[PDB]
């Protein structure tokens, strides 16, 4: 999971 | 927004979506090229190419559960691109760039035609 | 093998797939989540959830145009998990987080039940 | 395009  | 993302959630759809066309499941339509038949899903199809996209939003042509492609398409180009549809590999080699790129326009498949034009510039 | 791969292809796929969704062109299936309707393509649902992937390999489900969910899942949840479906992004916030987690653990997202469980715990 |  990332911050787009 | 405030979303967070998972990478790979995209590419695990669309592994999900082949293992559904190898195994022939909720596929809804029959692609006929020349002698041959492809199974497939419409949306996968719709959202790879433009050709089919123009198909299957026409509001007769979206009800056919078999759509027969042009004669001068290759059953074998057809193959290699609805594989490159199902899992964003493209099997391109010296003796098939010919057909690939001939059906990928006729597809309306623009990075294909684009890659294909690129690798044919190089052996020139 | 000696294929070539481009890397947007996925993420383009389902992009096309989620504005067919947002136009409701050739959505197959309404899901019933209490008062509220979701309409969605069975093949995506199939490709992001292990109790999709079970009801629609169902000899008998497979066929049906109506899901009525368990009347404890929350429309909210599954609104959002099912804009995950078709983006790759989860909006998960502090009041949704709850209701988030129960709908993805229904639905067997296990990777969505995976950061729900990391994010929990961070505040704990 | 890449070389998976
Ligand atoms: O080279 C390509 C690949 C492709 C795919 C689609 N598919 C869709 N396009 C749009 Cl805007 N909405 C929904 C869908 Br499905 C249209 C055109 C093209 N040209
Ligand atoms: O957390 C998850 C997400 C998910 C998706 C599917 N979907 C499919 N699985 C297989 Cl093996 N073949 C075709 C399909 Br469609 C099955 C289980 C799960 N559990
Ligand atoms: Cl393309
Ligand atoms: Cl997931």
């Amino acid at each position: 999971w990332v911050i787009p | 927004d405030s979303c967070i993302q998972f990478t790979r959630h995209a590419s695990d759809v669309l592994l999900n979506l082949n293992r559904l066309r190898s195994r022939d499941i909720l596929t809804d339509v029959v692609i006929v090229v020349s002698r041959e038949q492809f199974r497939a899903h419409k949306t996968v199809l719709m959202a790879c190419s433009g050709l089919f996209y123009s198909i299957f939003t026409d509001q007769l042509k979206c009800n056919l559960s078999v759509i027969n492609l042009d004669p001068e398409i290759n059953p074998e180009g057809f193959c290699i691109l609805l594989d490159f549809m199902y899992t964003s590999r493209l099997n391109l080699r010296e003796g098939n760039i010919m057909a690939v790129m001939a059906t990928a326009m006729y597809l309306q498949m623009e990075h294909v035609v684009d890659t294909c034009r690129k690798f044919i510039k190089a052996s020139e």
